């Protein structure tokens, strides 16, 4: 795989060629990327994924450019997806809202990539999305349902103040506290791994590195057994959530409740 | 000052300008590093009146500094967005729920907003990111909507008071436009950070998602106005603002005198009280909360739907720990209750 490939096809369908990019193996990594537009987490995300600090834009494999969009790009069982940025006003909600809670529940860690953290509006966001919900219990191999999903916000483009392990100190502490009482989401309880801030050639790559090795370390299978699940029945969990009908009527009540 | 607290004492610490002609001037914004909201305002006075940061006694309340030799009733609001508010919401009660948590404040930054768009000469917004805050805007729009529909009864307190018939300034109001208000604020906003060329274009924009949420030229409807040649956006530099709020300032003739202005504070605080408003009402997410929860339960009950009732039990529970995601605990313990109450029957 040379660059990223769009996950998603017309009205936001998994895309007819995902499945022959999945290889077979128990061990991969699901990895996503969402923020405003602005963020620049479509970099941010390739850096991560290969790329190495003075190599062409050309070269980059998440690249941006149908309604939703989703770009997916694998190396080495490392799975990752990169969602279109967030935003009628009310369908932009709805959809920016759809995209969010489908890369919840399939990601192992999401990464939240924004100029403004603490953003509440970015918080009301992920917790509304938390409960858009399928109910896959007849789904095999059986899926954990206690599972939370790791959350690493990312501000970037940030300045020097923004630095000071003070203000992230502060601003980590509203981030564990607008997530201690949810159910499939959660935060690293470890001082500055959950707030990570980035200023914008060697000595940036070494924090990629670094964060890229962390990203490996908080997971929680999506599966109930221990290697239950390849990369190819999670792309049919993926096709499963995207159809399942408790899903379809919470989304809808939600649109009713903001046009209200 | 908190403004509930500055109306009490304001009669006498001001007993000898209760005849002075003055403006009110409201002020938006969000704290920072090292900058809190009126920095730039404080800065205009030249005195430090307002934190760097709202203390936990400050969150959720207008800040009220009177400056007398500017004839400026300053308004800061103290907003859902502060450190202090989001600590205090977050940790009052931890066996509450983040929505619940987070809704009580932003219902009073509606009440708030409703206040000073109603009382201000003058609204600015300060904002810090170069594009224009649609939350904020959504804000706004949350507001205009409680307005109308509380307008009759405030427009009756102001009638009680004895301010209904006291000039704001020299445009004349109908009486559709004016009723539940003192003024159709005019509306800045000041922007952190050829120069000419943008904001031309930020003014355009500006009105431009002001329109697209009826914000303004609708009438009586209206939240609040643009001027029609004075700059209305303005570009901070990382003097020129000053400028920018002179002649904004003196385009209006002081009329309302600061007696007026504490006996309208000390009426409008049913506002903030929310006195005015139906019992119970609920945000539009603790609807949707709500509802969802309304229908996972009564779709958990068509699942149960003689001796394996245990069976038909658990595999409800099962969907409501899937899918619920607040009151988990207490959703499954309703649930039960009501299953073996039909087990019984």
């Amino acid at each position: 795989m040379k660059e990223s490939v769009r996950f998603l096809t017309d009205f936001g369908e998994i895309s007819d060629a995902i499945s022959d990019l999945l290889t077979s193996s128990p061990n991969f990594n699901v990895i996503s990327a969402i923020g405003p537009q602005g963020a620049g987490k479509s970099t941010l995300l390739s850096m991560l994924a290969g790329n190495n600090s003075r190599q062409m834009y050309r070269e980059y494999v998440f690249r941006p450019v149908q309604t939703i969009q989703i770009d997916i790009y694998i190396v080495n069982h490392q799975i990752f997806l990169d969602c279109q940025p967030m935003y009628d006003d009310s369908t932009a909600m709805s959809d920016t809202l759809r995209l969010t809670a489908f890369l919840l529940y399939v990601s192992h860690t999401v990464l939240v990539v924004s100029e403004t953290h603490y953003d509440k509006v970015i918080i009301d966001t992920l917790r509304v999305a938390e409960q858009i919900r399928p109910y896959l219990a007849i789904f095999r191999p059986k899926l954990a349902i206690d599972r939370k999903t790791n959350l690493v916000f990312i501000k970037t483009k940030a300045s020097s103040i923004d630095l000071a392990p003070t203000v992230i100190r502060e601003r980590e502490e509203l981030l564990r506290l607008s997530f201690q009482d949810s159910r499939w989401l959660k935060v690293s309880q470890e001082p500055f791994k959950t707030l990570i801030v980035l200023e914008e050639l060697n000595e940036f790559d070494e924090q990629i590195a670094e964060l890229r090795e962390e990203l490996q370390k908080n997971r929680e299978d999506f599966t109930v057994e221990t290697a239950a699940m390849d990369e190819k029945k999670w792309l049919d969990m993926c096709r499963e959530v995207i159809r399942d009908k408790t899903l379809h009527k919470t989304l809808k009540e939600y649109q009713r409740a903001m046009t209200d | 000052m908190d403004i509930a607290k500055w109306v009490e004492h304001a009669r006498t610490c001001y007993s000898t300008q209760l005849d002075t002609k003055i403006k009110v001037i409201g002020v938006i914004g969000k704290d920072y590093p090292d900058h809190g909201k009126g920095d730039n305002i404080n800065c205009y006075l030249r005195e430090n009146v307002f934190p760097v940061a709202a203390t936990e006694d400050e969150t959720c309340t207008i800040r009220g500094h009177f400056s007398e030799d500017d004839q400026i009733l300053f308004l800061v609001m103290n907003g859902v967005d502060d450190v202090a508010n989001i600590r205090k919401c977050l940790k009052s009660n931890p066996k509450s729920n983040y929505f619940d948590a987070m809704a009580e404040s932003e219902c009073q930054q509606i009440r708030m907003l409703h206040f000073l768009f109603i009382s201000c000469h003058f609204i600015i917004i300060f904002e810090q990111t170069s594009r224009i805050d649609l939350e904020l805007m959504r804000f706004l729009k949350k507001v205009n909507s409680a307005r109308i529909q509380l307008r009759k009864k405030i427009n009756q307190r102001l009638v009680a008071s004895d301010l209904r018939d006291v000039s704001f300034n020299n445009r004349i109001l109908s009486s559709a436009e004016s009723e539940g208000r003192m003024v159709v604020p005019r509306l800045l906003i000041a922007f952190q950070r050829l120069y000419e060329k943008l904001e031309k274009n930020l003014d355009n924009q500006f009105s431009d998602i002001l329109k697209l949420y009826d914000l303004i030229d609708c009438g009586a409807s209206s939240l609040c106005q643009l001027n029609e040649t004075i700059p209305v956006v303005h570009l901070l530099n990382p003097n020129s603002f000053v400028k920018f709020l002179e002649d904004n300032f003196r385009s209006e003739k002081n009329e309302i005198s600061l007696e007026n202005v504490i006996e309208l504070m000390n009426c409008l605080q049913c506002v903030l009280d929310g006195d005015l408003e139906e019992k119970h009402e609920k945000t539009a997410i603790q609807t949707f909360i709500k509802r969802i929860q309304n229908d996972h339960m009564e779709e958990a009950r068509r699942l149960y739907t003689k001796e394996e009732h245990l069976m038909r039990f658990n595999e409800a529970t099962h969907y409501i720990d899937s899918v619920v995601g607040v009151n988990s605990r207490e959703a499954l313990s309703q649930l039960q209750a009501q299953c073996n109450e039909m087990w019984q029957s």
